[PDB]
């Protein structure tokens, strides 16, 4: 067996190799207090990872080491790969080899540190870094197709054709579900309701993952809401106290279609799936249209499936059919994904081994890893 | 061959489960009786054989004295995991917490408990929590002698590089 | 062995760390005889102090030290410290280090000249100041809730989540049971009843101890005892005469509901403890409306507890469960809370030296305490 | 003419279009009596506003009716603007277009409530609601800049450049005069000084415009303090006693750029600047560095301007000038900019007039203001 590793910007999501689906998911977080620690003994800890941060938050400055799926702060991501291994996992990773990943056109430097502290904090006996939206194609059971993975830090678009990436078509947007969260702040803001702290994100997070979804046809869906109560409807915080939203709902989400809203000049996810199929080779395009595989917790809006086939099939040439690929675990396809990769026999010959890196340095990631 | 305790050769030792409550030489309230302020009690001897003892991988355990040297041994390697860029002024402040918070004895959450007997009975077990309190405070305040020895203000890199170091791969 | 001093406003409690309960409870009172005292030499003395100053209150001026938890006169203060170690604990301060109690929002002062009479007159081994409403969750045995304790001199609150205090939610009100007191020695006025004398205080606090009361309904209380005497009481005056008191009787503990009553313009216990909810952070309402932690002697009328919590629950939204906790030790839970504290063997190492007092004056306590 | 009226958190600040200064410039207050009223012909009335409130204020509960520049009680706001135009002005608002002001991040019920009262209750012609820095600016003279503005209640940032405004980098913060006034209130304590009521809380805001001051270096200035000296200035109350004050003249102020003193997790005015820059354009950063504008009485302490100089400074690359412009007039600089944006020759298109407003309802404000 061999660890999966995939630390999100906002998830962590860590299991084995060859198992259904990852067993350790929580929090890309690390929390530490900011009040007078009055009570001596108690049990107090001078820092807090993931759920046992996010139970704890009203009492704590939350803050993700990773943002935009680049790694900010290193002395607290050693402290959530301890965490995911030492007492989510419950291994000892010098046991292990692991499959870590990360999201195309990151800085070379992220890749060598985080191969570093694999082998020199963790002591890991082999480990990968496998490319997200590489993983996601084979948890969809493809060798071509166009992955849009969308997390909470990076949304990227990976082009595959009978099992070669064409890299130059790779698109990478620094806009997923931490920035619609940011967003609804900013949104919520004109109703009635502040919400300002590092804890209150997190509330409003989950007002996003289970109020929101995505409009078929925005500017009419923003007519019925202005004109009905039937898009009106209301969440219960902690303070017990009831938050009814309406247009905020699919405004949200709508900054992915739209990236306007919050200041960005980019193409919408639709625009920029078809700028990928359009970078490609002619003959491939068919094969990469009937075959777009949504991927990454932001892709779980009720409603985008339907919503990302009518954008693209306005895009594309009406001459042929499109087809969008959701399945209902596309939450976790990139550790499914890593699951499957990091148990083919001929995966065990592509690993960083122990030996090879004390022997090449932290620069043997770059010229076994792509 | 791993370096085991002088204090295997010693007989008639009190103890509690199967520790010793070897000699000890400190100021801190507890049960383990004054050694010769002149001689290396166990903790001299500890704190001494530390910093070889946890790179050997192999340890066959003699009797009571090593199984009281092996807590030491891993204590040690708690102190030097809490250490890491403090000030001797919060250093000291922060182990005693350390040595001071609750902590499973053998026979409890304890690592080792295939190799260290139980308390004979619901009296034993508090005479070897007081004696095991009492070790381990004296313990980190000796040791934050030594890794804060030339320099009162950074701990000395020669003594907190250990703290990756963990003895026969077990820890508390 | 250390001591444990609930230096109070109108009792002082004072024991041993580890004692269940105070070894002495007395008037935080000193006094000077107001007659001329012609028939000397029967034992007379320039001064009394407190059950010896109770005792013969009708020949006294009665002075609190305290007022509104400040030290008001520091000779009569060190007078009952004094008394307290050479007459009621009976044992040299010298050989026990001290803990001390203070209210929240106080002056920096008070506490220095408390420092400096425990190191320059004492000369006690060591010492340590701690804010007495966080002992209060050190006596009810938790780690969360809302203090409100009310006292002789001073009623405050302190919000309190898993050991850390929030000392920007914490607010106090300079309204306890010597205000309370002082209006039911107004209003029996209203009967044709004169109390005026230091001692007759006293003979008040003493009918206030007993037939006083907390209204579930104020309003009802008022037309009830407006329409009948079934809740009227009666009391005999140490001189022999006998009083008969009627809506008076709930009438002085609703100043703790509607201090407008005195003149006052903040708000009531009620709704001060709401707002203080209120100030902390979102996520910690939900565990501080589960744990309203009454202590201090004014929080023992009967009553007050339900008319507490239906006073919060219709502050509060509905949809969630607010409750009181009022153990039948309220009075002493200060006290015992502090020796709780002084027991602890992780609290061994921050009591204040002498050692380190010398080199730093008063100065000390403010860095070293809290 | 057009009037002009800033609906300031803590002043009211009134006047016509085109003249040099306000011409009403009174606290946003209305009072009530809080006492029997017994004397028969006292010239006594039912409420009180603005300064007869703040002269009257000793038989007073005074009540702001915005909190954070949101109006919190209607029936006392629609009062403050009758006594604003018929007492303060003496106008016929049916006579009189009016210029009206809202903070940035607001919600937009206050909006449309303000609008519904000025067409349905005052009949006002036309009217409009700026938003409060994009005025601030123009009475500067300038359009490219950042606008630092800091009334009573509001603190936020208004990047713009060439005359558009970056609403992504808009940054707004709940701490303002009112939130170092109480501060104030909680500090003075530790003199064993005591502030409560409402009257006492405008005693200390009459402190704080005076005594306080920004400590260019606040670790330097309190060990600077830790000695007595220069430092310590009197006060004297409407009481006729005096008070002193010392560290406690720049812990007031410090606040802004610590707001941790009151317990808010949030970045002090000098980070909330430097985030709303690096959150702009990357060619637009140099001339905000380069016109930073101050406005509002929270950024009229003395040394304000020259520590944000030096914390800019420290946060920015340090290749180029940074130039925080504090003018001497920003006491009033919002309503100096809507006296200039009203008397503007091209922005008579701009008002909402009745005749549409009767057509559209109270949501045309949207749809014109912003
Ligand atoms: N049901 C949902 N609806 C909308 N957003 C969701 C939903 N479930 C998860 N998300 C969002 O997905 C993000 C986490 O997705 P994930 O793929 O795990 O990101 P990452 O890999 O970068 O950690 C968060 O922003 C989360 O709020
Ligand atoms: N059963 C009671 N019910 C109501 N008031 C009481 C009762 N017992 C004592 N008191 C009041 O308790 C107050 C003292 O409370 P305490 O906590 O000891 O105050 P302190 O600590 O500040 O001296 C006195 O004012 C007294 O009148
Ligand atoms: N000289 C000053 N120094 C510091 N603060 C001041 C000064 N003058 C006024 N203030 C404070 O600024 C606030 C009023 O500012 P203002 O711009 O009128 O706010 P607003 O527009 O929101 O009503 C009050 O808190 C006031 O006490
Ligand atoms: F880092 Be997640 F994939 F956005
Ligand atoms: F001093 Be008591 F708490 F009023
Ligand atoms: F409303 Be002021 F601008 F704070
Ligand atoms: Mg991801
Ligand atoms: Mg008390
Ligand atoms: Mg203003």
């Amino acid at each position: 067996t061999a660890l999966v590793c995939d630390n999100g910007s906002g998830l962590v999501k860590a299991g084995f190799a060859g198992d259904d689906a990852p067993r350790a998911v929580f929090p890309s977080i690390v929390g530490r207090p900011r009040h007078q620690g009055v009570m001596v003994g108690m049990g107090q800890k001078d820092s807090y990872v993931g759920d046992e941060a996010q139970s704890k938050r009203g009492i704590l400055t939350l803050k993700y080491p990773i943002e935009h799926g680049i790694i900010t702060n290193w002395d607290d991501m050693e402290k959530i790969w301890h965490h995911t291994f030492y007492n989510e996992l419950r291994v000892a990773p010098e046991e292990h080899p692991t499959l870590l990943t990360e999201a195309p056109l990151n800085p070379k430097a992220n890749r060598e540190k985080m191969t570093q502290i694999m082998f020199e904090t963790f002591n890991v006996p082999a480990m990968y870094v496998a490319i997200q939206a590489v993983l996601s194609l084979y948890a969809s059971g493809r060798t071509t197709g166009i992955v849009l993975d969308s997390g909470d830090g990076v949304t990227h678009n990976v082009p595959i054709y009978e099992g070669y990436a064409l890299p130059h078509a790779i698109m990478r947007l620094d806009l997923a579900g931490r920035d619609l969260t940011d967003y609804l702040m900013k949104i919520l803001t004109e109703r009635g309701y502040s919400f300002v702290t590092t804890a209150e994100r997190e509330i409003v997070r989950d007002i996003k993952e289970k109020l929101c979804y995505v409009a078929l046809d925005f500017e009419n869906e923003m007519a019925t809401a202005a004109s009905s109560s039937s898009l009106e409807k209301s969440y219960e915080l902690p303070d017990g106290q009831v938050i009814t939203i309406g247009n905020e709902r699919f405004r949200c989400p709508e900054t992915l279609f739209q990236p306007s809203f919050i200041g960005m000049e980019s193409a919408g996810i639709h625009e920029t799936t078809y700028n990928s199929i359009m970078k490609c080779d002619i003959d491939i395009r068919k094969d990469l249209y009937a075959n777009n595989v949504m991927s990454g917790g932001t892709t779980m809006y009720p409603g985008i499936a339907d919503r990302m086939q009518k954008e693209i099939t306005a895009l594309a040439p009406s001459t042929m059919k499109i087809k969008i690929i959701a399945p209902p675990e596309r939450k976790y396809s990139v550790w499914i994904g890593g699951s499957i990769l990091a148990s083919l026999s001929t995966f065990q010959q592509m690993w960083i081994t122990k030996q090879e890196y004390d022997e090449a340095g932290p620069s043997i990631v770059h010229r076994k890893c792509f | 061959p791993a370096y085991h305790s002088s204090f295997l050769s010693l007989t008639d030792v009190p103890t509690t489960g199967n520790i010793a409550m070897l000699p000890l030489k400190t100021k801190f309230r507890g049960p383990a009786y004054p050694a010769d302020e002149s001689q290396m009690d166990i903790i001299d001897e500890c704190i001494g054989l530390f910093r070889a003892n946890c790179f050997f991988r192999n340890f066959e355990i003699k009797g009571p004295a090593d199984r009281t040297l092996i807590y030491g041994t891993l204590f040690i390697s708690e102190c030097l995991g809490r250490v890491n860029g403090l000030n001797y002024r919060d250093a000291e402040r922060q182990l005693n917490s350390l040595a001071l918070e609750n902590f499973s004895i053998p026979g409890s959450g304890f690592p080792l408990n295939a190799l260290y007997a139980p308390p004979l009975s619901p009296q034993d077990a508090e005479i070897m929590r007081t004696y095991l309190t009492q070790f381990r405070q004296e313990l980190a305040y000796r040791l934050l002698s030594h890794v804060y020895a030339t320099e009162k203000d950074h701990p000395s890199k020669w003594w907190t590089c250990f703290s990756k170091r963990r003895f026969m791969n077990k820890a508390l």
